[PDB]
């Protein structure tokens, strides 16, 4: 129709990507009842405690506080640099 | 008289079919009216216009948390506002203040400040029942005019 | 190149000798400092492993290597404040010992 | 020439439903004047109408007409009226 | 004293009484020693307990269960 | 041991291990303990004397860069004999490192400000002076942020309680919104929640 | 340095409003809620000031 | 990794600022991109018309306080407290009581809506699954002395409707 | 003490400091009576000026008069402007509050000791 | 029984009715009411907005509002069946178009002399005037004083309160001055004689209620009210032009409510300093107040600086 | 010199943040401003409340970010309780913890477009954010604020849907984005409202202690996003923007191609996500399923005292950050040994995103000074940290 092409000469032409949702493929509704899968050791005969000991570490190590050639050692290796993501860098 | 109270089913409609609301934004139940901004269950022209300058008034809103550095400038804004007016407050926490109830810098209520006529329940109200409190609003002008002073 | 990648900063203006200068100009005032502290053993010890490899090898870009900072020009701020440290660890003692030992059960944290 | 093609099917969807007294009085209510195609079936009056599968949040509205428990004629309706059944239909909940 | 707050107000009160509407039901009987109690439907309701009856025919409603129970 | 536990690694132990110990080395006049934590942070614990020229050592260097100011806090302990707890925490943008300055003090005894030595402090620094009073020295603007204009309390201490003093209402007695002692609806039930028996084996106290 | 060593004892005001004179503060143990033997809850000193009315709203 | 974005030199040559002059003097740009982007009206209007009209929901969502009971009505709420202990806005309180028959239910009752904050863990909290979040956002009264629930709303807000609450739990219990 | 002052060094720095801002509020209290815009009398701010100062006249240690100057003079800072919007000015007199009783046969027939 | 602070949300015992209270005297009275905290009943006549003002004085719960005309019985009596205390203000200037506005000082202080007294209240306080005389003057000023005796045969214990003219706010009487912003300005009239009254000041008029509303022992012992120091001179109309400088009515504007070129200009100008053995005010202490603290408040003109 | 205090004003944007203006005739020179609008009491209040107890209290901190929040929360307490959390559980964390930055990123420009001025694109692109709140009623409990996110990992699974949803939301939105690009970016007014303001670029661009954008858009290339892992999170592919100088329009054009980021994350995310559990299984933290609260002896008494106290954490002081969609998020969450924490403070954006507003803003107009703000993105109560 002619109200149709005036909207695909102004902004180009896209006909398909509305901004409703309210026509139809969108997905209205789903049937099946869920079940759940009970997986990271549930079960028995194995699974067990005090082999799984997801609680209880110790203490923050103290080093030497009060009451020889190093190499000044730093904190960490220094970030190393990036690249440039070759899709259009500019 | 049949004559004259005819009239002010005129004028008492009149009051309720244009409202000129200002909205107080300070927490996250302002992020929500936006959204009845945004035009799914568009504000505007159904009645009611967008913001507004606050001179010119009827409905004024308080919307989020109240603190005592703001306790003044609430009481300020409310004595300009012209006078067939009315407070809309929306948001748990302008009810009793939510929690944050039991802080030491929290206006308990904002109703202990300015009288306040239509409550709207919620962590955010979910921009639903909030046009509900407004048709319960112009649903609450059914008063008179005339017959007051043709009365006493 | 005329942008030097980080902003706020300028290709100002030669490498390879305004670096040489300055890490020279800290060890005449690094010999200064009375030696008992290892700030000396230790400051003295990377500024000769830079400047060695500082001094005197083509290109810029081979300088970037071997020498972790950021572009070159920015390797002179990696050492400019450096120059602005060493010369005020005159003016406070951090060789002189330990002062003011907590009173015996602080650092303890639970309670 | 497309003010004739659209206003066959647009004839048809204006007058030929209800007539003159049938568009007037649910005119004067909204712009809701598209009628709905199939019906619902409870309860008192209020069928309500689900549109043609062509929209969403404005597929199956509903219509309100007279004093559900003691109320005024036409024209204070809080929408609070509806069955406590079809909330899980009018809401799009099921 | 407190009567003076609902005038014109009508007195929004509950109808119905759960006080005593466990004496209206057909009190079961099963003639065994230990019954499961998982009424109202499984997964809902109130837990899985488990109730003697033996001792003038009854089980005590369970506590949680509410029903009155017995043989 | 298993999964759904936290698999820890030993780089990052071992470095940090070995970077902070020579820090004590090279300035044995303010340092007073260094710890290393279990999952890769690091204390150094200060008495604020050096409160300025630490910092002004880990403002420059070549070795270590750390001229991110991220978090400045104040956590009050009672039973210390020394209440508060000023605590830094700043960040190495060149190197990924993150590492915590612990300095203790007193209420009446000021502290040297990082004024000078970090602008990101400006705003930082006068807010534990709103909430604890610890007087900071040097600031070129001490004011009130983030409280009232009437308050006395200094809140963020355990001695405020839940509540102020100062619960506030409107009458039409002339114009004014007036104070007035504070007025519950409700008591704030406080209920009873520490269970015996000592779930932690090895946080154990010295038993006396 | 200005350390000037002087002595006073401490006590500080002006926080709150007039509550010092008027109260008197405990200072004692929690000792084994009875209904159970878990020894835990001992070793800690607690406080608990003064209680006063409590009416109905 | 990078990404230069606004980094780009200007043509500087005979033909190409005949593009850039074109563009200021004449305004091809700001109609051409602008007054067609604007227009762009012809589309639909999507406008709920809330009196008549409603919006999408989910199963799980919440609102009103409401109570449920057994078949014919028991109270299925045992008074087991939890849904006290665990309101962020302490808005339940509950007093109990040995009722003459032997098994303990409440005397009071209450949901301060006002402080209420919808945090819906008493619905995750209750072993017998006493207290629902019912689905209906009705509300909107005109005092502050009035959204206090005592027990006789919410047994007879419980009543209003069940079948709408009974069959968003059956529709959803599988999964918690 | 171990521990260095604020300002002050003992009570000669201290005394002549609590003196000194006096006359900056002695000023102040006719300057601003007209401009808040409120209506009492001018001597009533005199008084409750010199009523502030006078109570806390107990005080025989120093840094805790000179931490109470660093309170008496961030006083100033919203007065001289305008940062009290005519309602923290009238925070000080504690006007619409009921009068304490403070006699012991007046506290006896209300309340349970408070 | 009272509990704890009576700071908000107390008990204090008190379950009060204060009748009227939309005017400037009965809405500042209930105002302490709902600070102390009680059961304040207040019935409107005929105003649902007009009374939004007045709600945050009462916390919660302690306020109710009710319907009532007056010439009916029951509305008068279903809300005062349970209460202590009653008190009344109720009144007017002008006779109403359709009322009758003799027996409204007669027969309705009469319909709540009715049953109400019988229901079991007690320190029922009714308001007088300072010049209600039974002499020839005025419709309005006389007629207030048939009320002061005909209706003094019930309640034979009321201690019935006698205030003097009051100057506040927003009364009637001060802000007749500096209204008459005119052609002219003239006192009445154009004589310095009588003028002027006792204007009492409206925080004494409200503190006089609440130390009388559990005195104990006034019931009978009618009161009077002494204004300030001490008759008052010409000067005040002078006094209003120096320093400044030379609710429910309609939808547009009321058509009559006037100056009242009538007996209006009379009830003031006959001032009638009258007995002292009354009292009245000091004994039920404790209320003094000056004139010329409080007049900066109320005068609002276009200087409003200088 | 005039002294307005143009901001309580209810002038659209956020009636909020009074400051002063000691303008010097017509350039301002000095600003001022004031906060503390709404304090709220917010780390004194956690103080007496427990572990679960307290969690909604990180969800109201924003306006925006729901899933952003409580990120921040359960990653800063899994550390101390020594805890992964299960791998199907993670991929969820990363589509809600990338979704909600399609949250900020559109709010982000049309309410900085609406000071300004335009009124159209502030109606355009809302439109098309009620398409995604229909994904948080879905999954959570509410409209926005979700206690959804749990220290025991993700509180529930998703139902059937929401994966032939997003793959329908996610394929029709970069036709929108390039809507604002035609809208904005090739428009000359727009570009002439904004170059060369807010050039601030140097170390103290650094110094003033700035998170990210306000950062490496304007220059020194840094993130916490490849540099610092949370979850599965570096197993995906793509890049992060770098603008030219350092004005605001060179942080502006971060934020077009952010969006243009996380469309690719969405689309990276789904093809990798496995089936299996939700919560943690060794149940002294997670509570147990409810088929599984009315059967077993052992499941009540971990039911039953898990609600009426919390958890057990041990003592030591931990701290973290993450990316916050305008910034870093320090949590500096200390642990006492109880069921209920001891003091937590919070560093939110803004304390160094609004304070250096005085070197920013001088030597320019004052209404330059609206158009600054807006490009920071200040939030207020997410300024009570
Ligand atoms: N103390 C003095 O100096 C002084 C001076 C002048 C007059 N008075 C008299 O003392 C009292 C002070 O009143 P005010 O200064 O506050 O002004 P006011 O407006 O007259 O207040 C008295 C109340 O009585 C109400 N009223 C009048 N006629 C009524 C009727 N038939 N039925 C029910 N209510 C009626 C009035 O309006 P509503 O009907 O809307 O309630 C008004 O609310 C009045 O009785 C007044 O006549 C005293
Ligand atoms: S609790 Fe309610 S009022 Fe407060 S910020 Fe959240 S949504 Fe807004
Ligand atoms: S929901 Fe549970 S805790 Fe709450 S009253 Fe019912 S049984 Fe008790
Ligand atoms: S609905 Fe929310 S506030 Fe109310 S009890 Fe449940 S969790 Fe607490
Ligand atoms: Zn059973």
């Amino acid at each position: 129709r002619f109200i149709q092409w005036l909207r695909n000469w102004a902004s180009g032409r896209d006909l398909q990507a509305k901004l409703q949702l309210r026509y139809q493929e969108i997905s209205k509704r789903t049937q099946p009842p869920p079940k759940l899968p009970v997986g990271p050791s549930h079960k028995l005969s194995n699974n067990y405690y005090c082999t799984r000991d997801g609680r209880r570490e110790a203490m923050p190590p103290s080093i030497v506080m009060s009451s020889s050639e190093k190499k000044a050692v730093s904190p960490a290796p220094p970030i190393k640099r990036w690249e440039l993501s070759q899709d259009e860098p500019y | 008289e049949y004559v004259v109270a005819k009239l002010d089913d005129l004028i008492n409609w009149a009051r309720r079919s244009s409202l000129w609301p200002m909205t107080f934004g300070l927490a996250c139940c302002a992020v929500e009216m936006m959204h009845m901004a945004a035009p799914r269950y568009d504000m505007d022209r159904f009645g009611v216009v967008f913001r507004a300058s606050p001179r010119q008034s009827d409905v004024m809103i308080v919307a989020g948390t109240l603190t005592n550095k703001m306790a003044p400038a609430l009481r300020k804004v409310y004595d300009q506002m012209p006078e067939p007016r009315y407070v809309v407050s929306m948001g748990s926490c302008a009810n009793g203040g939510g929690y944050y109830h039991y802080s030491y810098s929290v206006v308990r209520g904002c109703d202990r400040i300015v009288p306040v006529d239509i409550y709207v329940p919620g962590c955010p109200p979910t921009a639903e029942a909030l046009l509900y409190g407004i048709l319960q609003l112009q649903k609450k002008i059914k008063r008179e005019k005339r017959l007051r002073i043709w009365y006493r | 190149k005329k942008t030097t990648g980080l902003v706020g900063l300028a290709v100002c203006e030669t490498p390879h000798e305004r670096l040489k200068i300055l890490y020279t100009k800290i060890l005449d005032v690094l010999g200064h400092i009375p030696k008992n502290a290892a700030y000396r053993k230790y400051t003295e010890q990377i500024t000769n492993e830079k400047l060695s490899m500082v001094k005197a090898e083509p290109d810029v870009k081979k300088l970037e290597e071997r020498l972790q900072g950021g572009q070159i020009e920015e390797v002179i701020l990696q050492a400019e404040n450096e120059l602005s440290l060493a010369r005020k660890m005159i003016q406070w003692k951090p060789w002189e010992p330990l002062v003011e030992e907590p009173p015996a059960s602080q650092w303890k944290w639970p309670i | 020439m497309e003010l004739l093609q659209v206003l066959k099917r647009g004839l048809q969807q204006v007058s030929g439903h209800g007539g003159l007294r049938g568009y007037l009085r649910v005119l004067f209510r909204a712009n809701d004047v598209r009628v709905g195609t199939l019906v619902g079936e409870d309860k008192y009056g209020n069928k309500y109408y689900e549109d043609n599968k062509q929209f969403f949040g404005r597929h199956r509205w509903v219509i309100y007409t007279t004093e559900m428990n003691g109320k005024n004629t036409f024209w204070d309706v809080d929408g609070s009226m509806v069955p406590p059944e079809w909330h899980r239909w009018l809401h799009c909940m099921t | 004293y407190r009567k003076v707050r609902f005038v014109g107000r009508q007195k929004e009160v509950n109808e119905n009484f759960a006080i005593d509407l466990i004496a209206e039901q057909p009190v079961s009987q099963v003639g065994s020693r230990v019954i499961s109690c998982d009424g109202g439907g499984g997964a809902l309701g109130h837990p899985r307990v488990y109730i003697n009856l033996d001792k003038e025919t009854k089980t005590g409603t369970c506590g949680y269960c509410g029903l009155q129970f017995r043989q | 041991t298993r999964p759904t536990v936290r698999p820890r690694n030993d780089v990052a132990h071992k470095q940090l291990s070995a970077f902070g110990e020579y820090v004590a080395e090279i300035l044995p006049k303010y340092v007073q303990q260094v710890q290393v934590s279990c999952f890769n942070e690091l204390e150094i614990c200060i008495h604020p004397d050096g409160v300025i020229p630490v910092l002004t050592f880990l403002r420059d260097h070549s070795n270590a860069q750390f001229k991110s100011l991220a978090d400045l806090t104040a956590v009050d302990i009672p039973t210390r004999q020394n209440r508060f707890e000023i605590v830094y925490n700043l960040l190495s943008l060149r190197f990924n490192s993150r590492i915590r300055v612990k300095t203790y003090t007193d209420e009446l005894t000021p502290i040297e400000s990082s004024v000078p030595v970090y602008k990101a402090a400006n705003w930082y620094e006068r807010e534990i002076w709103d909430m604890f009073g610890v007087f900071f020295a040097n600031h070129p603007d001490l004011r009130r942020i983030l409280t009232d204009y009437g308050f006395e309390g200094h809140p963020f201490r355990k001695d405020f309680p839940l509540s102020g003093y100062v619960e506030l209402r409107y009458d039409d007695e002339v114009k004014r919104v007036v104070a007035e002692p504070v007025e519950l609806a409700q008591e704030f039930r406080k209920f009873d929640l520490n269970s015996p028996w000592e779930a932690f084996p090895a946080y154990r106290q010295p038993p006396e | 340095i200005t350390v000037d060593e002087k002595l006073d004892i401490t006590t500080i005001t002006g926080v709150p409003e007039e509550h010092i004179k008027t109260r008197k503060a405990r200072i004692f143990v929690p000792a084994r809620n009875n209904m159970q033997s878990g020894v835990n809850n001992t070793k800690k000193w607690k406080m608990e000031f003064d209680t006063r009315e409590r009416w109905e709203n | 990794t990078y990404k230069y974005v606004n980094l780009r030199e200007p043509s500087m040559d005979m033909k190409s600022v005949t593009d850039r002059a074109a563009q200021t003097l004449l305004w091809t740009e700001l109609i051409r991109g602008l007054g067609m982007t604007l227009s762009y009206l012809f589309r639909e209007p999507a406008t709920i018309n809330y009196p008549f009209e409603k919006g999408p929901l989910s199963p799980r969502f919440r609102g009103e306080h409401a109570l449920r009971r057994y078949p014919s009505g028991e109270e299925r709420c045992i008074a087991c407290k939890l849904c006290e202990a665990v309101c962020p806005a302490q808005a339940i309180t509950i007093e109990a009581e040995p009722r003459a028959d032997g098994s303990r239910r409440t005397t009071r009752y209450d949901i301060d809506m006002t402080k209420c904050i919808y945090c819906g863990f008493c619905q995750e909290a209750c072993p017998v699954d006493a207290i629902v979040e019912g689905p209906n956002f009705e509300f909107s009264t005109e005092t502050h002395e009035e959204l206090l629930y005592n027990k006789e709303k919410l047994l007879n807000n419980g009543d209003k409707w069940e079948a709408e609450i009974a069959a968003n739990i059956q529709a959803d219990y599988l999964y918690r | 003490t171990s521990v260095k002052p604020i300002f002050s060094r003992d009570m000669n720095e201290a005394k002549r400091r609590v003196r000194e801002l006096y006359r900056a509020w002695y000023r102040e209290v006719p300057n601003t009576v007209h401009l808040f815009q409120l209506d009492i009398s001018v001597k009533q701010g005199r008084d409750k000026v010199r009523e502030m100062f006078k109570k806390n006249a107990h005080i025989t240690d120093p840094r805790v008069v000179d931490l109470l100057v660093i309170k008496g003079k961030m006083e100033l800072e919203e007065t001289i402007k305008v940062w009290k919007q005519r309602t923290h000015v009238m925070r000080f007199f504690h006007e619409t509050e009921a009068p304490r009783p403070k006699d012991f046969l007046s506290k006896f027939y209300v309340g349970h000791d408070p | 029984i009272p509990h704890g602070k009576g700071g908000r949300s107390s008990v204090s015992g008190i379950v009060a009715t204060v009748f009227g209270a939309t005017g400037f005297l009965g809405r500042y009275v209930v105002n302490h009411l709902g600070r102390m905290g009680s059961q304040v009943i207040v019935p409107h006549r005929c105003e649902p907005y007009d009374t939004m003002h007045l709600r945050p004085m009462g916390d919660l719960g302690q306020i109710i509002f009710m319907d009532w005309n007056g010439r009916d019985k029951d509305s008068i009596r279903r809300a005062v069946e349970h209460s202590s205390v009653v008190i009344n203000l109720v009144g007017r200037e002008w006779e109403t178009q359709n009322f009758d506005f003799e027996d409204v000082f007669v027969k309705i202080p009469q319909a709540i002399a009715q049953v109400s007294k019988e229901a079991g209240v007690e320190k029922f306080i009714h308001i007088s005037h300072l010049n209600a005389d039974i002499k020839s003057s005025s419709k309005y000023l006389r007629s207030k004083a048939v009320g002061e005796k005909e209706v003094r045969e019930t309640f034979p214990e009321a201690t019935i309160i006698k205030p003097a003219e009051i100057f506040g706010r927003e009364d009637r009487f001060l802000n007749y001055f500096a209204n008459i912003r005119w052609f002219g300005g003239v006192p009445l009239i154009s004589l310095g004689k009588k003028t002027v009254k006792q204007p009492v000041y409206i925080v004494d008029v409200t503190k006089g209620i609440i130390n009388a509303i559990k005195d104990p022992d006034a019931r009978g012992k009618t009161f009077a009210f002494v204004g300030p120091s001490r008759y008052l001179l010409f000067d005040l109309v002078q006094y209003v032009f120096a320093v400044a400088h030379r609710i429910g009515r309609l939808f547009e504007i009321s058509p009559f409510e006037p100056w009242t070129t009538r007996d209006k200009v009379e009830r003031i100008h006959t001032t009638d300093k009258i007995l002292p053995h009354l009292p009245g005010l000091e004994d039920l202490g404790v209320e003094a107040t000056p004139l010329e603290l409080k007049a900066i408040e109320v005068l609002r003109r276009h200087r409003t600086y200088r | 010199n005039l002294t307005l205090n143009f901001g309580p004003q209810h002038p659209a944007a956020h009636g909020v943040l009074r400051l002063v203006m000691e303008l010097s005739g017509e350039m301002v020179r000095k600003c001022d401003p004031h906060i503390g609008l709404l304090h709220r009491g917010t780390e004194k209040l956690i103080e007496y409340k427990t572990y679960l107890q307290a969690l909604p209290y990180f969800d109201r901190l924003d306006y925006v970010s729901m899933m952003c929040n409580e990120q921040a929360y359960s990653l800063a307490v899994e550390k101390l309780l020594n805890i992964q959390p299960p791998p199907r559980a993670q991929w969820i964390r990363v589509l809600f913890g990338e979704i909600t930055r399609l949250l900020n990123h559109i709010m982000a420009v049309t309410t900085h477009a609406l000071d300004i001025g335009a009124m159209t694109p502030f109606f355009w692109m809302f439109e098309e954010r009620e398409k995604m709140f229909e994904f948080y009623e879905r999954v959570s409990g509410a409209r926005m604020h979700a206690a959804y996110v749990r220290p025991g990992g993700v509180h529930q699974d998703l139902p059937l849907g929401l994966m032939d949803d997003i793959y329908e939301f996610s394929k029709n939105f970069s036709l929108r984005i390039d809507e604002l690009e035609e809208m904005l970016t090739n428009n000359r007014i727009w570009r002439n409202r904004t170059v060369d303001i807010g050039i601030v670029t140097a170390e103290d661009a650094l110094n003033y202690g700035f998170s990210g954008v306000m950062l490496r858009g304007s220059g020194i290339q840094w993130d916490l996003r490849k540099t610092q892992p949370y979850d599965v999170y570096d197993q995906v592919e793509f890049d992060v923007p770098i603008g030219s100088r350092g004005d605001c329009y060179d942080r502006y054009l971060c934020r077009v191609e952010e969006m243009r980021q996380s469309i690719r994350i969405i689309s990276q995310c789904l093809n990798k996500m496995p089936p299996g559990e939700i919560k943690v299984d060794d149940a002294k933290v997670s509570p147990p399923k409810r088929a599984e609260m009315k059967t077993s002896m052992e499941s009540l008494i971990h039911h039953f005292k898990l609600y009426t106290e919390g958890y057990q954490v041990p003592p030591g002081a931990t701290y973290t950050a993450i990316e916050a969609p305008k910034g870093e998020f320090g949590v500096y969450l200390v642990s006492d040994g109880s069921s209920r924490p001891y003091r937590c403070k919070i560093k939110a954006p803004g304390f160094a995103h609004l304070a250096g507003l005085d070197k920013m803003s001088k030597g320019h107009m004052l209404a330059d000074v609206v158009a600054i703000i807006g490009t920071q993105d200040i939030v207020f109560g997410e300024v009570d940290r």
